[PDB]
């Protein structure tokens, strides 16, 4: 509701981590299935 | 086709979901400027 | 004699045009609406 | 010809940075 | 400055310096005309395209 | 090579033996080089379309900065007023001093990247090779634009150094 | 105190909504065998 | 009958630099196509 | 007079987070639709039909070498508008015959026009000289020399770069064994005028840096400006003096040193785009006729530049089949040039 | 080597008549006051 | 400042996780139904890893001629069995 | 003082000075067009039409004047290779004669209007200021220049009273100077139809009459004239020249890609023709209709004329020069004496094989011969060891049909890969190397040059409309923005408008 409940260096960390799940999921995908070369 | 069907429903429940949570200050913004 | 490709050089101008129209029809409203103090 | 064409210009230009490094307008500051 | 016999003929030609049409005068009239010259020029450019192709239009040499 | 056309003879083969184009150090370095030429751009620019008026429009502009005044000869307010409006606000440096360093470091950084790729591609660690990644149900190969600059990387490579080779690998 | 659907919020959507989309189908993607 | 518009015109020495820079550095970079 | 044109006026030119403006309606759907094109591309959309490339996310291709490719060789330079007489309003053959790419150039070419118009829009509002907006004619001088006319004047968008990394990366390569486009004056202009620009760059920033005023206390540096003060944080002095000793010359004058700045990377890319508006024609900068007249006649005559056409000439060779497929080439080993062993 | 000899005149014209244009520039501009 | 909330403001308040927190997954598994369902594939008309080619043929689909290039697609996409 | 690159701008605000300037650069505009005219005549070969036209020697300013009817010498010959003509006084040499006298005149109408330029008609009557009324000067001058579009069209082009232009079959081969009558319908918008030609110049002409009635008598809109800066030459400066970078634009594109006023006989074959196989087919097409009649091989390929073989042959495609490869197509390749006669390859199982043409992108090209259905049978191998292709193991011979070579067949190998190495080519012509000194290497056309210089050009005077166009625009901080810019007016919030101080 009101701005500032939730502290930023929590928003940041858990938009952080996201964003390594996510393109960590791309680097697993270049050695498995299409595009891998197998 | 279905699978349009399975595609756009998460999104349609998802506008839904939004349009509860805010229409009371969404009416209330469109009062003001008016 | 209306060949396929001129019935779709009209399609197209059709499409410009309320393509055109409408954005001008919004912006023109919204603009008469919330307009500037002096 | 080609040659003494190349070599001129390139020695036109080390005469250049001469001129230009010791026969520069001074700067001056106010 | 200096008078001619050919300066006084044209002097009416270069006498209404700044003079303006109140307002937006013909300024809508212009508008339609532009319109329709960027329909032209689509059709044209569509037609050299072979994008806009029409019966007994040949665009190629053959058309001599 | 000490020469022009040698320069290129050198960066062709350079791209036959280490796909240096697919390799993400001299991608930094493009980088660096693309972008300090547009921050260049940028600067001057900016700097150039807030001067002060101090000068008749006969006369040159640059005749109304005085070298060594005290005074700033640009608005930078007024320059970061236009850039930000260009982009959004917080896009645009109103520090003069941070925009300045951001103007040493982009292209700095960039070029160590482009003389590491250099330097690591002389130990053979080379770009990224994704000849025949691709490959369908039954195992055809796919090409791919990665393919492609491969045929002109082996036409660069079977022809360099025509008389030079008697066995089959290039193993430097 | 301040509106919630602005210009601005135009524009952070239309970047944002296919962003997301995009990204669900890209990971899908990794799961795809030959 | 003088004409009114008339004004000096200046090339400092700073620009006579420059600008035999830039003419001998395009010399010397397009003749070797203009002797081919 | 207030009527609705001044009442739009008005709304577009309101201060807002993100500047609207009348160019704002050309500039951002023609932006969007550019950007949202090439993202739907390199996401979902192959290039069998036109090249026998995969070419999307889709299929397995990676950041590096995911492209929106140009339309067959056959469709000449067809428009490719999606109700055009090719596709004829279906959205998936529009998308197999290559209609994304002219989708992209020409969305992003009136985007790049209304980004310009943007900047002399802003620029008149807030009182500024308009010469961002002049330098900015060089990246669309660039655009439209690479991306239009160099395709228009060879045999279709086929042969104009498809919108990809490594897709570019073959475009360079193609310059280079079938232009010889290293060799082109105009294209040196341009390398001379991106590689001063970055050096000017790099050297302005550290000098500025390098030459501060202690205006305040703190190791960090940056705290000591502030935006509207009166005097230049820098001594353009001292910077004068050292770089009269390190070098033997140096600026003066901030004025000229910034428009200096604009002018050479500037420059530098609108000579490389008139280079390739010669490209078009295939007016290149291929050879020195003197030097083929003496190695063709003396086979002991070798030279840098009778080395890099062999290389060209492996080039063209080994990659014009997979790289044209219309052409329908085919070259038995037996034709292919090699050296020794390789 | 056989170079194209029209080469020399080109080369020599294109130094010779923009640096001159430059010097006429200049060496008024010291004769003013 | 502008007028708009600051967006510290905005994606630190408690109703716009609530929001978003349902938004932003619906989104992403939307995308990857699109896919999952092999619905990306018909609406672009990108070949799946067994369509590329007919089972012995090795020639690619080129597409040759301009205004029948609907039809070659079309008759390409046939002799897929 | 000025800088060097504004020294021109005292002219600004001096009409007859500038009207001074403007008949200089007409005098040496015109005095180009009459020097280039008479250096053409003094190195123009007119003695063959077939095989040395002009675009294979480098003229540029002659098809220009053919193209609207000039096509003869005073001397006695004309173009289109006919003898004792007598072409009355608009040779080639009284055109460039003409533009020479016209430079001078120009050249003394320069000098009184330097002297006398404080003319009263310069002043505006109010004030005594100089002053030009730019809306009504352009109603005028469109008016004349819409006068000058209809009378082009209805009496030159037409024929009534003039001499037409050039116009010739989709071949060109028997190109001339004909009347062309105006084509109204939608075919006049065919760039291959030199109907519209005539039908635009007619209409375009009574729409800028009646345009410049207009202008000449309805004043511009306080809001147009206030936007578009009307009291400001440097806004006429700025629409003016993005005018002519569009023109520029259209005149390249129909030199690159053909039309009805870029002719082949003219100005060169297209690179286009060479990509499609344009004159190929037709030479086909002719023989098999000779052979169908019942003629035999010598008979059919005999029959086909010299100038369209010549048309089938990279030589002449103009995507195949180099930017510094300078002067006539004749100091490549040669001058072209005689067709050699179609080449026919077989080898020892008697099949006939084809060799594969050059692409323009390519400046050499491997020597590789296929069967109808396009299957390799041999080539010209570059290593030896694995060679299975090779002329001597195939046994390829070469036979000549038509030309010069007619009836002619060779079987040693180095004589065969000799006309193969020419097959990629297209036809084989014999040329003269030796009196041009001709060095071997291809050269571009005049098509291939115009369409250079015009598209360079064009880009160019972008950049010309931009800088002129913010000149007009931002006049009022030309020299620096304002020194007392408030921080308020560039700060956010301050106002609601940008830029606009009543909104605060
Ligand atoms: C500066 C800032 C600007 C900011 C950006 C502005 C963005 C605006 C976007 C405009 C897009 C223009 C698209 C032009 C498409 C085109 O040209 O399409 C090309 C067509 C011509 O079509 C081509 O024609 C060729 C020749 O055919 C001819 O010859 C053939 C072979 O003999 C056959 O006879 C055939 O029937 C006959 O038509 C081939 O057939 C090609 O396959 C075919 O594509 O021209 C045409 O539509 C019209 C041609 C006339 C107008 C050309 C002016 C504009 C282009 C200038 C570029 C100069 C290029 C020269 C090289 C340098
Ligand atoms: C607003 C800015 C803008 C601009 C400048 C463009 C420009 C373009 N679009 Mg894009 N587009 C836009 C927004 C824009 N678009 C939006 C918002 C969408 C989402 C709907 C699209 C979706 C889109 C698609 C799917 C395609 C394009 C295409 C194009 C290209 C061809 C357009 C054309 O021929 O229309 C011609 C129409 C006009 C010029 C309209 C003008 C109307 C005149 C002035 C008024 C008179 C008309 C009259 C009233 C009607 C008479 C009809 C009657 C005779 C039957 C051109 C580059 C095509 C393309 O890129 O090809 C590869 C294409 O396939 N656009
Ligand atoms: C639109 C202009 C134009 C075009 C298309 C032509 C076309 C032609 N001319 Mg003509 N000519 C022209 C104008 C033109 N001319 C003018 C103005 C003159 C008077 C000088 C001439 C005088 C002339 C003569 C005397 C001859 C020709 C000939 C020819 C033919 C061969 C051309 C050639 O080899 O060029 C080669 C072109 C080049 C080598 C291009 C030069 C590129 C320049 C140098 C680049 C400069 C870059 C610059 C320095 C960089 C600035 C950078 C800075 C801004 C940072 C060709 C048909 C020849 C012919 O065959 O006659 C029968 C011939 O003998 N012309
Ligand atoms: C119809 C065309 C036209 C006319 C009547 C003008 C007129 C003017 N220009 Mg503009 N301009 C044009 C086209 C034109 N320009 C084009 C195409 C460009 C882009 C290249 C420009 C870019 C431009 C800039 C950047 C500037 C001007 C400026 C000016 C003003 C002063 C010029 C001067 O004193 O130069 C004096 C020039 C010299 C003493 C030597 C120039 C030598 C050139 C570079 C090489 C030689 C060319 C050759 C002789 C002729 C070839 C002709 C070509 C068409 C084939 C003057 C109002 C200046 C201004 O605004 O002042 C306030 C200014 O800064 N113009
Ligand atoms: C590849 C190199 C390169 C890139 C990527 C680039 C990018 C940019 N330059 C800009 C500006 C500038 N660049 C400038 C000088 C230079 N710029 C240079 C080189 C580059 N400049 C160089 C070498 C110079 C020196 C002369 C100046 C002076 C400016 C600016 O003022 C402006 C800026 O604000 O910078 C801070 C911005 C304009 C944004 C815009 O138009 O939005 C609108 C977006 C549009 C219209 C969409 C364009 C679509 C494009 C044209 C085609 C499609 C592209 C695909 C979406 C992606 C394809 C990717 C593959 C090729 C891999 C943008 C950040
Ligand atoms: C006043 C100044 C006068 C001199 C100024 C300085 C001269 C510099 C030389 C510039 C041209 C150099 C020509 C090449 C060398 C040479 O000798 O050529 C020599 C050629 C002449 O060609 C000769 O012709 C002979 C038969 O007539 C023989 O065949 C010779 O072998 C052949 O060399 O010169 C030309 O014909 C060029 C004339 C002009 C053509 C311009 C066409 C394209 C113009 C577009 C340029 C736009 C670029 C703008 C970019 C910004
Ligand atoms: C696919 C092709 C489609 C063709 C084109 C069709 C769409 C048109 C394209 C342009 C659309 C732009 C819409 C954005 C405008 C907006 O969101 O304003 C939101 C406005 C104003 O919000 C207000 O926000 C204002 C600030 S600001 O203007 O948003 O910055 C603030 O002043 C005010 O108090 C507040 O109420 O509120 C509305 O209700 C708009 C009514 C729409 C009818
Ligand atoms: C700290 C890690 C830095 C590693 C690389 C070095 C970058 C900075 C050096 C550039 C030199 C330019 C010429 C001198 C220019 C010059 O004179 O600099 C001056 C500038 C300000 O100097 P000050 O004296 O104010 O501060 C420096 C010290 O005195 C301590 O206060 O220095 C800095 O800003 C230091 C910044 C360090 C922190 C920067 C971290 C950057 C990391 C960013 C991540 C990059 C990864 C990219 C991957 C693709
Ligand atoms: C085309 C078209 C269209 C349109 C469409 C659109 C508009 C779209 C959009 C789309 C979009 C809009 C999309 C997006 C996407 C995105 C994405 C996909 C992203 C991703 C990202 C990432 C992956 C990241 C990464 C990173 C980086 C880069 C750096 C930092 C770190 C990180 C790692 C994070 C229409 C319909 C009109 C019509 C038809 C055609
Ligand atoms: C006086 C007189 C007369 C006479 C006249 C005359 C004799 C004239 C002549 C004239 C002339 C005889 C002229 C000429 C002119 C020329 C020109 C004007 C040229 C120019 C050129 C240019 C401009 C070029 C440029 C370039 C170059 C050089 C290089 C490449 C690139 C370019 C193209 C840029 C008479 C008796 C009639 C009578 C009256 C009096
Ligand atoms: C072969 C290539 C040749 C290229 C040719 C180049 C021609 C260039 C001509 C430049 C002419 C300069 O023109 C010259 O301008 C100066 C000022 O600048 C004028 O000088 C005028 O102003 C100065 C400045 O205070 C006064 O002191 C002086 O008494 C007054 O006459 C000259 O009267 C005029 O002769
Ligand atoms: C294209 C737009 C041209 C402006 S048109 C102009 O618009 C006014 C609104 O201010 C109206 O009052 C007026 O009647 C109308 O002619
Ligand atoms: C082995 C040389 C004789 C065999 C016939 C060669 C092909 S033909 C030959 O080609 C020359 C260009 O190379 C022309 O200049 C010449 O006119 C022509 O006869
Ligand atoms: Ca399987
Ligand atoms: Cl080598
Ligand atoms: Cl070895
Ligand atoms: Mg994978």
């Amino acid at each position: 509701s009101e701005g500032g409940r939730i502290p930023l260096w929590i928003v940041a960390t858990v938009a952080g981590m996201g964003v390594i799940v996510i393109v960590g999921l791309f680097f697993y995908g270049a050695y498995a299935g299409l595009g891998s070369s197998l | 086709d279905w699978r349009v069907l399975v595609v756009l429903l998460p999104v349609l429940l998802a506008a839904g979901w939004a349009v509860r949570n805010i229409l009371p200050y969404a009416v209330k913004q469109v009062q003001k400027l008016l | 004699t209306i060949t396929p490709s001129l019935k779709g050089f009209f399609i197209g101008l059709l499409s410009g045009a309320v393509v055109l129209g409408l954005t001008f029809a919004v912006l023109i409203a919204i603009s008469q609406i919330d307009k500037v103090q002096r | 010809m080609e040659t003494i064409t190349y070599v001129f210009i390139f020695a036109c230009i080390i005469a250049l940075f001469f001129f230009a490094i010791f026969f520069r307008e001074p700067p001056r500051i106010t | 400055a200096r008078r001619t016999w050919l300066g006084d003929i044209l002097r009416p030609l270069n006498s209404e310096y700044g003079k303006v049409a109140p307002g937006w005068g013909t300024t809508p009239l212009m508008a339609v005309f532009m319109g329709l010259f960027l329909v032209f020029l689509l059709i044209i450019l569509e037609i050299y395209n072979s994008t806009l192709i029409l019966d007994g239009v040949n665009v190629s040499w053959k058309a001599l | 090579p000490l020469g022009i056309s040698g320069t290129f003879n050198f960066m062709i083969v350079f791209q036959a033996e280490h796909n240096i184009l697919m390799h993400p150090f001299h991608q930094l370095g493009v980088a660096g080089v693309f972008g300090g030429a547009l921050f260049c751009a940028m600067h001057g620019s900016l700097v150039t379309s807030s001067l002060i008026r101090e000068t008749t429009e006969t006369e040159s502009a640059n005749y109304g900065y005085k070298f060594g005044q005290e005074e700033e000869t640009y608005n930078i307010v007024a320059a970061h007023g236009y850039f930000g409006r260009l982009i959004f606000q917080y896009a645009s440096f109103n520090n003069s001093r941070s925009l300045h360093f951001f103007l040493a470091a982009w292209p700095v950084v960039g070029v160590w990247f482009a003389a590491l790729g250099i330097s690591t591609m002389a130990f053979n660690l080379n770009g990224f090779n994704f000849n025949h990644s691709v490959i369908d149900a039954k195992g055809n190969v796919i090409n791919t634009w990665a393919d492609i600059i491969n045929r002109a990387n082996l036409g660069m490579e079977v022809m360099h150094e025509r008389n030079a080779h008697n066995f089959p690998l290039d193993l430097a | 105190s301040y509106p919630i659907f602005t210009v601005r919020w135009v524009a952070v959507h239309t970047l944002a909504v296919p962003t997301i989309f995009f990204l669900g189908a890209i990971a899908a993607m990794q799961f795809i065998q030959r | 009958e003088p004409n009114p518009n008339r004004q000096p015109v200046e090339l400092n020495r700073t620009s006579l630099y420059l600008g035999l820079l830039l003419i001998l550095v395009l010399a010397l970079l397009f003749s070797s196509y203009f002797f081919n | 007079e207030r009527g609705w044109f001044d009442i739009l006026d008005d709304w577009l030119k309101r201060d807002r987070f993100v500047f609207v403006g009348w160019s704002g309606i050309l500039l951002f759907p023609c932006a969007y639709l550019a950007l949202g094109g090439w993202l739907t591309g390199t996401t979902f959309v192959t290039s069998w039909y036109t090249h026998g490339l995969a070419s999307s996310y889709l299929e397995g291709c990676n950041f590096l070498t995911v492209a929106v490719s140009t339309p067959a060789n056959s469709m000449g330079h067809s428009l490719l508008l999606l109700w055009g007489p090719e596709a004829q309003g279906d959205f998936t053959r529009w998308c197999q015959l290559g209609g994304l790419w002219t989708f992209i150039a020409l969305h992003g070419a009136f985007g790049l026009i209304g980004f310009m118009l943007r900047q002399f829009e802003i620029a008149r509002l807030v009182g500024v000289r308009p010469y961002n907006a002049i330098a900015f004619s060089a990246p669309i001088a660039v655009f439209v020399s690479v991306f239009l006319i160099y395709p228009l004047g060879q045999s279709s968008w086929f042969f104009a770069p498809s919108f990809g990394v490594a897709a570019i990366f073959r475009f360079l390569l193609f310059f280079q064994g079938f232009h010889n486009w290293t060799l082109n004056p105009f294209h040196m202009m341009g390398v001379a005028g991106v590689l001063g620009g970055a050096l000017l760059c790099a050297i302005h920033g550290a000098t500025v840096e390098n030459t501060l005023f202690q205006d305040g206390e703190g190791a960090s540096t940056f705290r000591a400006f502030n935006p509207t003060q009166a005097e230049e944080t820098y001594s353009m002095v001292t910077a004068n003096r050292f770089w009269s000793q390190i070098f033997g010359i140096a600026f003066s004058n901030k004025r000229w040193l910034h428009f200096f700045m604009l002018f050479v990377p500037v420059t530098g890319l609108w000579m490389s785009a008139i280079g390739v508006v010669g490209l078009a024609l295939n007016l290149r900068s291929y050879d020195f006729i003197s030097q083929e007249i003496r190695a063709a006649e003396d086979p002991e005559f070798e030279t840098f530049y009778t080395k890099n056409l062999l290389l060209n000439e492996g080039i063209r060779a080994w990659m014009a089949p997979q790289d044209q497929p219309h052409e329908n080439f085919v070259f038995p080993e037996e034709v292919l040039p090699r050296g020794n062993a390789l | 080597m056989e170079v194209n000899q029209l080469g020399l005149i080109a080369t020599a014209l294109f130094v010779l008549v923009p640096s001159v244009f430059l010097i006429i520039l200049y060496v008024q501009t010291e004769s003013q006051q | 400042t502008t007028g708009e909330r600051p967006f510290s403001d905005i994606i630190t308040s408690v109703r716009y996780w609530v929001i978003h927190s349902i938004t932003i997954p619906a989104l992403f598994i939307a995308g990857w139904l699109f896919v999952s369902t092999g619905l990306a594939y018909d609406v672009f008309g990108t070949p799946r890893p067994d369509s590329y080619y007919a089972q012995e043929q090795r020639s690619i689909p080129l597409v040759t001629d301009r205004f029948e290039a609907k039809q070659q697609v079309e008759t390409f996409l046939e002799q897929l069995k | 003082g000025l800088p060097w690159y504004r020294v021109h701008t005292v002219l600004i605000n001096d009409p007859g000075r500038l009207i001074a300037a403007h008949l200089m650069h007409t005098a040496l505009v015109a005095g180009w067009a009459g020097s280039m005219a008479l250096y053409e005549l003094a190195t123009f070969d007119p003695s063959d039409p077939v095989l040395n036209p002009m675009w294979r020697q480098g003229m540029f300013v002659l098809p220009f004047m053919a193209r609207l009817g000039v096509t003869g010498s005073w001397s006695g010959w004309s173009i289109t290779g006919e003898t004792g003509i007598d072409p009355g006084f608009w040779s080639f040499e009284g055109v460039a004669l003409a533009h020479i006298v016209l430079s001078g005149l120009l050249f003394l109408a320069a000098c009184w209007h330097w002297v006398y330029w404080d003319l009263e008609l310069f002043r505006d009557p109010r004030t005594g200021e100089p002053a030009l009324d730019l809306p009504k000067m352009f109603g005028i001058h469109l008016f004349l220049a819409g006068l000058l579009c209809f009378g082009f069209g209805a009496f030159h082009l037409t024929g009534l009273f003039g001499p037409g232009m050039w116009v010739s079959d989709p071949y060109g081969l028997t190109g001339s100077v004909q009347p062309v009558a105006p084509e109204w319908g939608p075919d006049g918008f065919n760039p291959y139809n030199p109907g519209g030609v005539v039908a635009h110049h007619i209409a375009a002409g009574i729409v800028g009459i009646i345009a410049g009635l207009f202008h000449i008598l309805v004043r511009p809109p306080q809001r147009l004239y206030k936007a578009l800066r009307m009291g400001n030459i440097e806004t006429v400066l700025s629409s003016s020249i993005a005018a002519v970078f569009f023109a520029a634009f259209v005149v390249a594109g129909t030199m690159w890609y053909g039309s009805a006023t870029t002719p082949i006989e003219l100005f060169g074959p297209t690179r286009y023709q060479w990509d499609s196989s344009y004159f190929q087919q037709e030479i086909n097409r002719r023989v098999q209709a000779s052979l169908a009649s019942g003629a035999t091989l010598e008979e059919a390929w005999s029959a086909i004329p010299e100038k369209l073989a010549f048309y089938d042959y990279i030589g002449n495609n103009p995507a195949k020069g180099g930017l510094f490869r300078t002067g006539p197509m004749n100091k490549g390749d040669g001058i072209a004496q005689a067709w050699k006669g179609h080449a026919v390859f077989r080898n020892k199982e008697g099949e006939e094989l084809f060799v594969r043409r050059m692409p323009a992108f390519f400046e050499s090209f491997p020597v590789i011969l296929t069967d109808k259905n396009g299957v390799v049978k041999a080539d010209i191998p570059f290593r030896r060891a694995e060679s299975k292709y090779s002329f001597e193991q195939q046994g390829v011979t070469v036979s000549f049909y038509g030309g010069e070579l007619n009836g002619q067949t060779f079987t040693d190998p180095p004589t065969v890969k000799s006309y193969a190495r020419k097959a990629i080519f297209g036809e084989i012509f014999e040329f003269d190397t030796e009196t041009l000194n001709s060095d071997g290497i291809f050269r571009t056309s005049p098509r291939g040059w115009f369409t250079f210089a015009h598209a360079v050009f064009a880009l160019l005077f972008f950049f010309g409309h931009i800088w002129h166009g913010a000149r007009t625009l931002f006049r009022d901080v030309f020299s620096g923005i304002d020194p007392e810019l408030s921080p308020e007016q560039v700060e956010w919030g301050f106002y609601q408008k940008v830029g606009d101080v009543t909104t605060r």
